[PDB]
RNA sequence: GGAAACUGGGUAUAGGUGAAACACACCUGUACCACCCACGUGGUGUAGUGCUCCUGUAUUGGUACACUUGCACGCCAGUUUCC
């Protein structure tokens, strides 16, 4: 589209510290609309948390950030801030930044949003998966019914990006939700569904691609040790 | 006061071609300063209705809303395939906002029987002192399923995590993931691992097993 | 600055409109209150001029000098145009 939204500087935050978003908008001018903030913790609904008036500048605060945020903006770089204070892992979420439409045409609603981005309070320390393999049974099936896939364990913050020979495997493939596990770090695994009379030639390899610090893995995923 | 939105079903089962309404009631009077948003995974929010029961513009049309004083209902016409989503409703009758908690929307079909899996740790892991054992329910519906790890038939318990996949797109199915993790120190003072798996599909629990350390 | 249009007692408040939830601007209602009269279903910038009309002071019908009613300019303040 013409009109975009485009939120950066989320990241990585530990409690009771101290983030400023960015939200920069093209093809309107937020003078003439209501600029909005409305955040989604990871598997949750949405939380209006603050906006600011047209005008006025008037500002509003849903009361779970009260005290602790201040919205602000600026004409003369198009841009809406967030300025977070005090933060604590409650506030991991998706931050959106969003748009009132014009009251004629969209009444309050919200027309236009940003991409959202992300905010992890957490006192992890930035951290690469490791990669391990998801072995076919020795058993499997004597008909080509076989399930392989790779763990990806204790890194962070999210998120990562798992593959299938780069790409090249799809079908039968399901990458599973992450899990913050009790010490901080996440873990997910990613599974495959490939006939059992394959295995004796054909090598899987899953690739991981942890981005947040510069983490590729692959693994080739062979049948366990001793299968003949 | 803060306005409430409470918003049922929280999630609803139903097919292609089916009515559906989600409804959403009010703790206060907001006159017609409702709207009600669609979302997919991984994306953004889409706005479907703004005020009372006005379309925002490109929505289909099979999209209605509508009002009785507190109470509203978003209405879809007959369900397309393009249209499970969660979806949401907003006041904006009065600062703080409130949102709805959204209505999942997913696709009906009949009981598919889980395939089960079941994967020892990574000896590479195992150099690092913990083992990790996975269970893998492949390709099942409905949603609900019971996963009870037995080791040496001792029924585990707070010792495991999972996550289920969304619906898959192709077949309307589901699968999941469940992790026992141990240390490598507690991992080698046992043999049988064992995996058991409860589900409507299930005329009697699945067990899928193994022993640590045979081939 | 030039000219073009309107507008005009107070506080509230409902609705509309301005890219507009509040604020600010404008517009329209309502309620109430403060003041003028010749007292109404009245009126409302103005210690200004002119015509007017009411009421006096009276004097030399005439005349001053006030009071009042309306009208028309002007002046003041605000707004909107357009250069």
């Amino acid at each position: 589209s013409e009109v975009q939204l485009v939120e950066s500087g989320g990241g990585l935050v530990q409690p009771g510290g101290s983030l400023r978003l960015s939200c920069a908008a093209s093809g309107f001018y937020i003078s003439y609309s209501s600029i909005h903030w409305v955040r989604q913790a990871p598997g949750k609904g949405l939380e209006w948390v603050a906006s600011i008036s047209p005008y006025s500048g008037s500002t509003y605060y849903a009361d779970s950030v009260k005290g602790r945020f201040t919205i602000s903006a600026d004409t003369s770089k198009n841009t809406a801030y967030l300025q977070m204070n005090s933060l604590r892992a409650e506030d991991t979420a998706v931050y959106y930044c969003a748009r009132q439409g014009y009251r004629r045409r969209s009444g309050r609603g919200f027309d236009y949003w940003g991409q959202g981005t992300l905010v992890t309070v957490s006192s992890a320390s930035t951290k690469g998966p490791s990669v391990f393999p998801l072995a076919p049974s020795s058993k499997s099936t004597s008909g080509g019914t076989a399930a392989l896939g790779c763990l990806v364990k204790d890194y962070f913050p999210e998120p990562v990006t798992v593959s299938w020979n780069s790409g090249a495997l799809t079908s039968g493939v399901h990458t599973f939700p992450a899990v913050l596990q009790s010490s901080g770090l996440y873990s997910l695994s990613s599974v495959v569904t490939v006939p059992s009379s394959s295995l004796g030639t054909q090598t899987y390899i899953c690739n991981v691609n942890h981005k947040p610090s510069n983490t590729k893995v692959d693994k080739k995923v062979e049948p366990k040790s001793c299968d003949k | 006061s803060d306005i409430q939105m409470t918003q049922s079903p929280s999630s609803l089962s139903a097919s292609v071609g089916d009515r559906v309404t989600i409804t959403c009631r009010a703790s206060q009077s907001v006159s017609s300063a409702v709207a009600w948003y669609q979302q997919k995974p991984g994306k953004a929010p889409k706005l479907l209705i703004y005020s009372a029961s006005s379309l925002y513009s490109g929505v289909p049309s099979r999209f209605s809303g509508s009002r009785s004083g507190t109470d509203f209902t978003l209405t879809i016409s007959s369900l397309q395939p393009e249209d499970f989503a969660t979806y949401y409703c907003q006041q904006s009758y009065s600062f703080p906002s409130t949102f709805g908690q959204g209505t999942k929307v997913e696709i009906k079909r009949t009981v598919a029987a889980p395939s089960v899996f079941i994967f020892p740790p990574s000896d590479e892991q195992l150099k690092s002192g913990t083992a990790s054992v996975v269970c893998l329910l492949n390709n099942f519906y409905p949603r609900e399923a019971k996963v009870q790890w037995k080791v040496d038939n001792a029924l585990q318990s707070g010792n495991s995590q999972e996550s289920v996949t969304e619906q898959d797109s192709k077949d309307s199915t589901y699968s999941l993931s469940s992790t026992l993790t141990l240390s490598k120190a507690d991992y080698e003072k046992h043999k049988v691992y064992a995996c058991e798996v409860t589900h409507q599909g299930l005329s009697s629990p699945v067990t899928k097993s193994f022993n640590r350390g045979e081939c």
